[PDB]
């Protein structure tokens, strides 16, 4: 097409059209010599067409210690301001990375992430992004969980206006919403001040359950959409993406598996998994935590949170 | 009935090509079903839910002073059933709702069938009489019908009710328009109201429907090991009775038994509780309880005998008492609590 | 800065077609002429115009000016002080409310209760709105609402003398019964297609009256709990359901309550008494209250809330209705 790419003309793209060349990939899965005999275009054109092409819609590598070294002063650790959650984790969250937190109704998941955002509001001042899909947000917790850092009103406000909050209520409006942050951070790279570190989606489950059932195929390919989006948002533009998952039981073998199918079982990098204490000695705030799934850790360690003392 | 609609010619192609009929049947299915069968997008699948939710119904405008106000046009909200004593109608403010099943369950010898017998015999009275002009269907489950009581209560009904005139009472013909069905098994019972019942409901040959022991087949074909069938086969029932009821403003009364209680229920401090479980509980609107305490007997010497309102979304729980004798059941005055 | 075609609401044949031509981003057909695209991939123009318009439709708000209009928009209270304290001064707005129970336990009365409550002047501390009542039971009895309407007078009419103002006196002037019973807006559903496409009405209709601010479904378990053996169908359509409500109620600023149902769960030989409609609902309300009798008296347990802590207190219902002590 006129304007894709410098030496493009439209005689040559009608040309190209009448000997069933359409797309970039059928131009470059073909032969020199074989298709400059049907038209007799020019010889040595095509090779350069070709390799400009190639330039323009290909991805390069880099080596080693080229990305070691960018990477080392690139990657950062963000607190979550609970100390067992830190140990857990090692120091915190990296990153680069899509981290999930399941667990059935009532575990924790959204004060875990309130916490979060509050602690990298005001500890580190920066600011985040949160992605609302069931209602679990509110002002006044979040306000109740400053306040037990910091008694200044105007350090409070600050705090409060580096927080921003998007209701999305289906799938479409989630990806839609992921790609105007996409487009406005590729714009906003000359600035610094403003620029979102953390993104937090309260529910994927919440969008993706509608679309699953029957003998149907979209949904997968639409919460695939989905993975491929939080990927891109957490490697690209080097941020923390947090997501939470629901809880469901194996019927065959009664044991408990994140939802969303095995498909959605390869997503995330890091999965943490939130349970209650037996009923008993669980009677509030008290939660048993766990590391499902890890890459720099052996898997099963446990520890123990209490959301009554975050307050 | 889906081409009463207005739709775009391509949408009513792959709708008829997707072999939907009505427009229930397409209701019955979700966006994701409708998406897979039509092969249709988000949009135009959201314009045939608009389009066929407003063919359903639409553009009427309801209000509680309407309800409240226009009695004639809901006659459910302001017309009820009467029992035959005014004792027992000011217990009930009134006597038994138009729509909605209601229950009656008491230990055996408390005078159940007694009173199913005398609201049967009342459905036939004027409006003004408390009636609704019309006969009763009634379905035995445990025992033969007892049509000699039957006879004595239709031969005592001129005694009974002594503010009809005799005149109105020569001309009624009670025993003509009563209807009596047997029923032997769950499937037998379930048949019978599917089928039978919506005959002669429709018809108008009948306003009142019950069905006495409803807990009779239930407590002998299934076990505490096959709660999950006998859980559906209850809600089909009750399902099945509240449409009807709703449908043909005629009242549903179920006779039901009772079980020791030996409290989530609210029956801490109670001998017996009614039987079928919170399964059955779920599908009622009025729960009543019919007692006789024969250790206080011993002492009056006469049978002491208590009418009582469990639950009602709009009755406080109280008590009465009543007597039984040859014309029928009879409340007595100046004991409500 | 590429979007791709299979995150758009899209027909299948359409977006096949597309794909099979060569066409894989969005912003590649941004400079292509509808009829030279109905021409290339083969689609009616009809078509184009229509795939063009969908394609160009996909504000910014801090935690600040949320919990600003959080603080502007009050309360539902109960008149029962001890639930408002637990509930942190009342039914929230733009979120969904769960009530579960045992039969004759007092949901009904709250509904009826909260209907009547959304409609006290703002002088008093209310919210001066209207009420949308969905029965799925018919067990919505008028004269009932006229006793807790003519309480609720009583009580403000009492208020109101007590402090001796004159702002009250204006404001009690045009409360009266037939307002109140004006202001409340009935539908009767008798299966869950006819709930659905109530459901699916609901947003014109709120629409047109722009001072609703509760909306009631009084029962969602009776319709789903019978006649239906495919339960992926019915998880399908109550995740739909929920997704529907709060979505209405964010956008409508409103206040959504649901009644559940109880049902029983046998393990170790020993029978609990457990919310219906299996474990996946749990999630979809976003506050949820279980109502239960301990002896004698009537509790109500704050069981999940993502604001306040879990608590339990004592109610009762009256002839002036729902109360404390
Ligand atoms: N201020 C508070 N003080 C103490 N505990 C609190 C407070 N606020 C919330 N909680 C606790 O939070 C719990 C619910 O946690 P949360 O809202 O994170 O659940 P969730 O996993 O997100 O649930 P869902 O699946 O329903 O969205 C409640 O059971 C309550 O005990
Ligand atoms: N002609 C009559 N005169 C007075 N009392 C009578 C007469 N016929 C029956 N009774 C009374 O009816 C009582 C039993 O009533 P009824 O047959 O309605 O019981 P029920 O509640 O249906 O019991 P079950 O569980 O056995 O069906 C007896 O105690 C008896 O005193
Ligand atoms: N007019 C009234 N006066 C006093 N108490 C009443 C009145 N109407 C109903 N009640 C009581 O309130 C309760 C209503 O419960 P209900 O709303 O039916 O709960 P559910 O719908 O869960 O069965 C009943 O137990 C009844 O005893
Ligand atoms: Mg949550
Ligand atoms: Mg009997
Ligand atoms: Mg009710």
């Amino acid at each position: 097409r006129v304007g894709l790419c410098p030496g493009l003309t439209e005689e040559m793209i009608q040309l190209l059209r009448s000997h069933r060349i359409k797309t970039v990939v059928d131009l470059v899965s073909a032969d020199l010599e074989e298709v400059a005999q049907k038209c007799g275009l020019s010889y040595k054109a095509l090779v350069a067409l070709r390799r400009v092409l190639l330039a323009q819609f290909s991805a390069f590598p880099v080596n080693g210690a080229d990305l070691y070294e960018e990477l080392k002063t690139s990657t950062a650790i963000l607190s979550t301001g609970i100390g067992s959650l830190d140990k857990l984790l090692d120091a915190g969250l990296y990153t680069g990375e899509v981290t999930e937190i399941v667990g059935g109704p009532g575990s924790g998941k959204t004060q875990v992430c309130l916490c979060m955002a509050a602690n990298v509001a005001h500890g580190l001042q920066q600011n985040v992004l949160y992605v609302d899909s069931n209602g679990g947000l509110t002002a006044s917790r979040l306000l109740q969980l400053l306040q037990a850092k910091t008694q200044d009103e105007e350090e409070q406000a600050e705090a409060l206006r580096r927080i921003q909050v998007v209701h999305a209520f289906d799938i479409f409006q989630m990806l839609d919403v992921l790609q105007e942050l996409r487009g406005t951070v590729a714009q906003q790279v000359t600035g610094s001040s403003g620029t979102v570190k953390v993104v937090v989606v309260d529910s994927v489950t919440a969008v993706v359950s509608p679309l699953l059932g029957g003998q149907q195929r979209e949904g997968l390919a639409l919460m695939m959409q989905l993975a491929r989006e939080l990927k891109t948002l957490a490697r690209d533009l080097g941020m923390a993406v947090v997501v939470t998952n629901h809880i469901t039981r194996d019927r065959d073998s009664g044991r408990l598996k994140p939802a969303l199918g095995r498909s959605w079982s390869f997503v995330p990098s890091t999965r943490i998994l939130l349970d209650t204490i037996e009923g008993a000695g669980a009677s509030g705030g008290r939660r048993m935590a766990c590391l499902a799934k890890s890459s720099r850790q052996p898997t099963g360690f446990q520890e123990m949170v209490d959301i009554g003392t975050w307050g | 009935d889906l081409d009463l609609l207005d739709l775009n010619p391509r949408i009513i192609a792959a709708i008829k090509k997707a072999k939907l009929k009505s427009v229930k049947e397409v209701l019955h299915f979700s966006g994701p079903d409708l998406k897979r069968l039509t092969n249709l997008s988000s949009p135009e699948v959201w314009h045939l839910l608009r389009t066929a939710s407003l063919h359903l119904r639409g553009s009427s405008i309801l209000t509680a002073l309407q309800l409240h106000q226009q009695k004639e046009r809901f006659p459910t909200q302001h017309q009820r059933l009467s029992l035959g004593c005014p004792v027992l109608d000011a217990l009930l403010r009134g006597g038994l709702p138009l729509d909605g099943i209601t229950e009656l369950a008491g230990r055996s010898s408390a005078g159940k069938t007694q009173l199913a017998l005398q609201l049967c015999l009342a459905v036939q009275f004027p409006r003004q009489h408390g009636g609704l002009e019309a006969g009763a269907v009634y379905i035995c489950t445990e025992d033969a019908f007892p049509h000699k009581r039957l006879q004595q209560l239709m031969a005592q009904q001129p005694r009974l009710r002594t503010d009809v005139p005799g005149e109105l009472l020569q001309k009624l013909r009670f025993g003509s328009q009563i209807f009596i069905e047997h029923v032997a098994d769950v499937d037998t019972l379930l048949e019978c109201v599917n089928k039978k019942v919506p005959v002669l409901l429709s018809r108008g040959m009948a306003r009142l429907v019950v069905i006495d022991s409803v807990a009779a087949p239930f407590r002998c074909e299934f076990d505490s090991q096959a709660s999950a069938p006998r859980a559906r086969h209850l809600q089909s029932l009750g399902a099945t009775l509240r449409e009807l009821s709703s449908a043909f403003q005629s009242p549903v009364l179920c006779i039901n038994q009772v079980t020791e209680a030996m409290g989530p229920l609210g029956f801490w401090d109670e001998r017996v509780s009614p039987a079928l479980g919170i399964t059955w509980a779920n599908q009622l609107l009025v729960r009543l309880l019919a007692d006789r305490l024969r250790e206080e007997e011993a002492a009056l010497g006469c049978p002491a005998r208590t009418l009582r309102v469990l639950s009602a979304p709009h009755l406080p729980p109280s008590s009465c008492s009543y007597t039984i004798s040859a014309e029928g059941v009879r409340g007595t005055p100046g004991t409500q609590s | 800065m590429q979007r791709d075609l299979v995150s758009f609401p899209l027909s299948p044949a359409v977006r096949v077609k597309l794909v099979s031509a060569g066409f894989q981003t969005a912003e590649e057909l941004l400079e292509v002429k509808p009829s030279e695209l109905s021409k290339e991939v083969g689609i009616s123009k009809a078509e184009a115009l229509e795939t063009l318009q969908i394609i160009r439709r996909e504000k910014k708000c801090t935690a600040l000016e949320l919990l600003e209009q959080e603080h502007t928009q009050g309360f539902i209270i109960t008149f029962c002080s001890a639930l408002d304290d637990i509930l942190g001064g009342g039914v929230p707005l733009m979120k969904t409310t769960e009530i579960c129970g045992a039969p004759g336990v007092g949901k009904t009365q709250l509904c009826m209760q909260l209907a009547v409550d959304v409609q006290i002047p703002e002088c008093f501390g209310g919210v001066a709105g209207e009420a949308v009542f969905i029965d799925t039971e018919g067990s919505f009895m008028v004269d009932r609402v006229v006793d807790l309407a003519t309480a609720c007078i009583q009580h403000l009419q009492l208020i109101a003398e007590k402090h001796k103002g004159e702002e009250h006196r204006k404001a009690l002037e045009d409360f009266t019964l037939d307002n109140i019973l004006s202001h409340i807006y009935y539908f009767r559903c008798r299966d869950y297609t006819e709930l659905l496409a109530q459901v699916y009405l609901l947003p014109d209709f709120l629409s047109e009256h722009s001072k609703v601010r509760l909306v009631i479904v009084d029962g969602i378990a009776f319709p789903f709990r019978h006649d239906l053996d495919d339960l992926s169908l019915r998880t399908r359509l109550l995740n739909g359901l929920a997704q529907q409500m709060i979505s209405l109620a964010n956008n409508h600023r409103l206040a959504v309550i649901l009644t559940n149902q109880m049902t029983t769960k046998i393990d170790r030989n020993q029978a609990l008494l457990v919310p219906a409609l299996g474990e996946s609902w749990g999630h979809a309300a976003t506050i949820r209250l279980i109502f239960h009798w301990d002896r004698k008296q009537r509790l109500a347990t704050l069981y999940k809330s993502p604001s306040q802590k879990e608590c339990t207190v004592l109610f009762q219902i009256k002839p002036q209705g729902f109360r404390d002590t």
